[PDB]
RNA sequence: CGGCCCCCUGGACGAAGACUGACGCUCAGGUGCGAAAGCGUGGGGAGCAAACAGGAUUAGAUACCCUGGUAGUCCACGCCGUAAACGAUGUCGACUUGGAGGUUGUGCCCUUGAGGCGUGGCUUCCGGAGCUAACGCGUUAAGUCGACCGCCUGGGGAGUAC
């Protein structure tokens, strides 16, 4: 009756876009798809790469619930994107939750950075930061024994894009994208981003806050014109690039990944 | 009990790099005297099993035609493609006055008693289902009444 | 185009930025475009039929896309 | 076009109520006045075609407008035509 | 992705040359819309603005000529 | 007989995207969430019913059911449905003509039968490697087209179907030859060929297994009966 | 500009029949409203229903026997351009006297059964059937 | 109709109100505007380029290609009144399923963000019913209707002769 109308208002209520609700039971597992249905219109066809955890295999049987991701619906038949982000917004609370107590504790190990600020791994992630915010002083991680234990105390992030430099060792111690693009300029500074769509003569890495960047088919390899990116790299991936080229006029930012 | 009459029958080509290749096309209608009458359409290298074709089409896909009498119950029109066709009920005696491929479906279903005309186009295929779309949208005075929430003498 | 050999740059290198520089800049191209008259029509047809063609690709082929091949 | 204050003020003049603004009266008015204007303009620029078809259609409705007042009332139609000093 | 739909600006400004700056090619030119991701109102704005710039020698007409 | 809060769980309430809709669907249709159309319940429901009432009265009389679904997804479901009320079914493609052109395909059901047959009962084997190869792929391919219909005989007195878009060819047959339709029709989906509509979502593995699951307890049902 | 507005009244009727629509709403007028009350008579529409005070709206309630429409024709016969009169003899029989003439006569507007039998003609307003 | 600036100037759309009160639609004759080329008189003349000249090509080449090159293109004021002046689709009004955009307003909404929900104008593509000889058109109809006008009646002769 209205019953139903008031069921409708009641489904409302008890869902919402994001990857928020821990709700998609996971229903059939075969190699290599997941899926599940979190109260959507179909069940997502999830890789299995999305859900195994740092050393390779698969962590959640049947009847197991991780939220995904929304707000984009219907792409022929379907639905979903990827839990894996869901993860990522779990990742920005713990973050978060420093600003509180001024000191979010983990354990941060960075043995070198890619484009000036060691590599810090949080759980299954690992992240690129800034290349003052793995050491607290000048003693550098270079000396220390390789891939080491602290946790990360926090150096800098950027707020927008996401890059964040963590602080190792040293236990006692505690428009927009377009104008100022000299950040990750100068000539070669590596990026962590994951790759967006693959359009047979490119990939589409673009990660940091608003950009877009190529790394287009020349690069990629050791092999020029036979390779087709699709084989070669991946779909949503986190990978090794860097600048090579910034036109901040003709927003084209033309990374590399032969490096 | 049914009738069948061939109305037409064709010579089509299909050239290919030989020469010509020649086929033929049978228009058949079939029907049972009244209301139910049913054309077909039947192509083949030679003529008679062509137009066994087309009698089987025809037998197949039938349509019913209310019927008052020997006449049909108001003057009708139908069109497919060029063909137009008018056809009016008649005084019993008067016969089918129907030119050609018309008049063949007419009289296998069963209508003794027409005055009917051909407008436009006289393309046997099409004019003859031109007067099938005609007979098939043709009302009878039971039906209307049912339709308006009556009975049949309150339309007269 | 206007180019700066950097200190300690190879000259490969500084000759391929040029290039992409040039490419950026689209001059070739232009030259290309404005080495004979394009009547108007001639001009305004070009566009309106890329335009279409462009079209075309994006959703017919989209369309294709969705049944599979074999 | 014409200015707001010229506008409001033909308005209060050929208005009864002066709030009214859409009197056939007060609108003639405003198309004549436009004209006007327009006379000089067109004096100057000769080959402003453009601006002139605007022109014409003003000057037509005002026609229109008259011939509206003549057939409903005569002697306001007559009172009109020599206050502004339209010949017909 | 346009910056003068969120900044909420009225009319863009030929004085305001670092925003300009942003906007025109290394060669000088005036950037595509499909670029920069600017609205179609705003650009056309913009696109003046950097007009009346280089008429005012605020702005180069290109990068060669002196 | 089947409940709404269970139809809900499943989730046969959420369609397609609104895109993608046919306007032949706005009566099944009660809103749309987060761009995606949701199907009314209060309307379907009543309809289900019914279909499955009529399903019931065609087992009764001995009418033969013909379960067609070959979204890939829902294909294991179809079979094991059509099994358990022992009923036919196309759950791989539908062969173009499968009824209107029977009596070709009476011809082919003929020839697997045959083949089967060779498999199984003869037990002769000494077959030359090739051909024995050929035969068996024959075989596989004859069993994954018409495994369902081989034991149909003649034509079927219904025609479930779990989406009316992409089994319209099958839709279409049952039409040309007057055959009834009982499809489960998302809004995506035409709903003028079928006869039976049921407004529902074709898409979703769970709701595809209840609505099975219902019409086949209804045809084991009549069957009792 | 709107010149005919029965004719209009009897598109809208068909584009409804045509469109499966339930109810088909218009401006009312009085001749409007009496053809609608005639139509009703003779059974081709279920119900109409004027509503409003300053411009009322005419909202007549189309009707449908077995999946398919009722008012299989309609057309206007007089119209604006060239009128139509017809003398009680003269009056035409629509689809052989199954479907109406709706026609204005002195003694109010009728179908041209009515007419014949009231013994007078008038002008033929439109075909229905 | 296309750099930028100023002066004079016509139309369109939206937002609310307020007013006028059928003042409307269409239009034979009539009047105006009407690309390019072309004409007249007076200016101008960089580039381009009918004509023309030479060089090639070729059987020939009164062409295509090359090197030159004058009317003209440019401005002022007159005339000309035609174009595949095309959407090959007269104007005005009403009514009839949908989707994806673009552009330009405007109302509300926590603009919590580039957004969310509407509501108007103009516009590009796809497609349903229906229509169509088919091709296709498809709420911007070639659908369903009304009002007015223009025009057609086998091909040629001929849009020519008088």
């Amino acid at each position: 009756e209205s019953f139903a109308q008031l069921f409708e208002e009641s489904l409302k209520e008890i869902e919402t876009r994001p990857g928020s609700i821990v709700r998609g039971v996971v229903v059939a597992i075969d190699k290599d798809v997941v899926l599940v249905d979190a109260g959507l219109k179909s069940e997502s066809a999830i890789p299995a790469e999305q859900f195994k955890n740092a050393q390779g295999e698969l962590e959640i049987q049947v009847g197991d619930e991780v939220d995904v991701a929304l707000d984009a619906v219907e792409d022929g038949f379907g639905e979903t994107l990827l839990s894996r982000e869901k993860a990522k917004r779990h990742e920005a609370w713990i973050t978060l939750e420093k600003a509180y107590e001024d000191a979010e504790t983990v354990t941060g190990v960075i043995n070198g950075k890619v484009k000036g600020g060691f590599t810090v791994e949080l759980n299954g992630i690992r992240a690129f930061l800034p290349g003052s915010l793995v050491d607290v002083r000048p003693v550098r991680d270079t000396l220390h024994l390789e891939g080491k234990e602290l946790e990360f105390k926090v150096i800098k992030l950027d707020q927008k894009r996401n890059n964040v430099v963590v602080s190792r060792r040293a236990v006692i111690e505690s428009e927009d994208p377009w104008v100022a693009i000299a950040k990750r300029y100068p000539e070669g500074t590596k990026l962590t981003g994951r790759v967006t769509n693959l359009t047979d003569y490119g990939c589409f890495v673009e990660i940091e806050e608003g950009v877009e960047g190529l790394v287009h088919v020349s690069e990629m390899d050791w092999t020029n014109k036979n390779i087709h990116p699709s084989k070669v790299v991946n779909v949503g991936d986190v990978v090794e690039v860097m600048v090579l080229d910034i036109d901040e006029e003709r927003r084209r930012i033309s990374l590399g990944l032969k490096q | 009990e049914l009738q069948e009459k061939l109305i037409a029958v064709n010579r089509v080509s299909k050239t290919v790099k030989g020469g010509r290749i020649f086929s033929f096309t049978a228009l058949t209608v079939v029907g049972d005297g009244n209301g139910r009458v049913g054309f077909g359409y039947g192509k083949a290298r030679e003529v008679p099993a062509a137009i066994q074709k087309a009698m089987e089409k025809a037998r197949r896909n039938m349509i019913n035609v209310a019927l008052n009498n020997g006449t049909l119950q108001h003057p009708v029109k139908g069109v497919h493609t060029g063909s137009r066709v008018f056809m009016q009920p008649a005084s019993e005696g008067t016969g089918i006055i129907a030119g050609g491929a018309m008049r063949a479906v007419l009289e296998v279903a069963g209508v003794h008693n027409v005055l009917a005309k051909a407008y436009g186009s006289t393309n046997p295929i099409n004019v003859v289902r031109a007067t099938i779309d005609g007979l098939e949208n043709m009302n009878s005075p039971e039906m209307v009444a049912a339709k308006r929430g009556k009975s049949v003498e309150e339309i007269l | 185009p206007v180019i700066k050999v950097r200190e300690n740059e190879p000259f490969d290198v500084a000759l391929r930025r040029f290039k992409r520089s040039c490419e950026k800049a689209g001059v070739l191209a232009e030259v290309r475009r404005r080495e004979f008259y394009e009547k108007p029509t001639t001009e305004r047809k070009r566009a309106k039929a890329s335009a279409v063609k462009r079209h075309a690709k994006k959703l017919a082929r989209e369309n294709a896309r969705r049944t599979r091949l074999y | 076009s014409l200015s707001t204050e010229a506008t409001a003020k033909i308005v209060s003049e050929f208005g009864r109520d002066a709030n009214d603004t859409g009197s056939t009266e007060v609108q003639v008015a405003l198309l004549t006045a436009q004209i006007n204007h327009l006379q000089g303009h067109f004096a100057e620029h000769k080959k402003d075609h453009h601006s002139r078809r605007g022109l014409l259609r003003m000057v037509s409705q005002r026609r229109k407008l008259l011939d509206y007042l003549k057939r409903k009332d005569v002697a306001r139609y007559t009172q009109l035509i020599e206050r502004l000093g339209l010949r017909r | 992705f346009c910056r003068f739909t969120a900044e909420g600006v009225q009319e863009i400004d030929y004085k305001d040359i670092a925003t300009l700056k942003n906007y025109i090619t290394e060669s000088g030119k005036i950037v595509p819309s499909r670029i920069t991701g600017t609205r179609a109102k705003y650009q056309r704005q913009l696109a003046r603005a950097i007009k009346r710039a280089r008429y005012l020698s605020l702005l180069p007409y290109t990068d060669r000529h002196q | 007989t089947v409940s709404m809060r269970d139809m809900l769980k499943a989730g046969v309430h959420f369609g397609h995207q609104t895109r993608y809709w046919n306007p032949k669907m706005k009566p099944f249709i009660f809103g749309a969430r987060n761009k995606v159309h949701i199907i009314n319940l209060e309307k379907t429901v009543p309809m289900f019913n019914e279909a499955l009432a009529e399903l019931n009265k065609i087992a009764s009389r001995k009418g033969k059911i013909l379960f067609v679904g070959t979204k890939r997804a829902a294909s294991e479901a179809v079979k094991d449905a059509a099994l358990s009320c022992d009923q036919f079914f196309v759950n791989h493609r539908w062969l173009g003509g499968m009824l209107t052109n029977w009596k070709t395909v009476r011809q082919s059901i003929k020839r697997l039968k045959d083949l089967e047959t060779q498999s199984q009962d003869g037990t002769f084997d000494k077959l030359t490697k090739k051909e024995a190869l050929m035969r068996t792929r024959e075989l596989e391919k004859l069993e994954n087209s018409l495994g369902g219909i081989k034991d149909m005989g003649g034509l079927p007195d219904a025609l479930f179907v779990i989406d009316a878009d992409h089994e319209h060819i099958a839709i279409k047959e049952a039409n040309n030859l007057g055959i009834p339709v009982f499809a489960i029709v998302d809004t995506n989906s035409d709903p003028d060929g079928v006869d039976f509509v049921i407004p529902g979502n074709d898409d979703a593995i769970r709701a595809v297994t209840l609505y099975l699951g219902a019409v086949a307890a209804t045809v084991r049902e009549g069957r009792s009966q | 500009s709107m010149q005919d507005p029965i004719a209009d009244m009897l598109t809208r009727i068909r584009n409804g029949q045509a469109a499966n629509k339930a109810a088909v709403t218009m401006p009312s007028s009085k001749l409007k409203v009496a053809i609608a009350n005639v139509l009703k008579e003779e059974g081709f529409i279920e119900d109409f229903k004027v509503e409003g005070d300053t411009k009322p709206e005419l909202e007549l309630t189309l009707k449908y026997f077995q999946g398919k429409a009722v008012v299989e024709s309609i057309q206007r016969v007089s119209r604006p351009g060239l009128r139509i009169y017809k003398r009680k003899d003269e009056l035409p029989k629509v689809m052989a006297g199954l479907g109406i003439a709706v026609v204005s006569t002195s003694k109010g507007v009728m179908t041209d059964r009515a007419a014949r039998q009231a013994g007078l003609g008038g002008e033929i307003i439109c075909y229905v059937a």
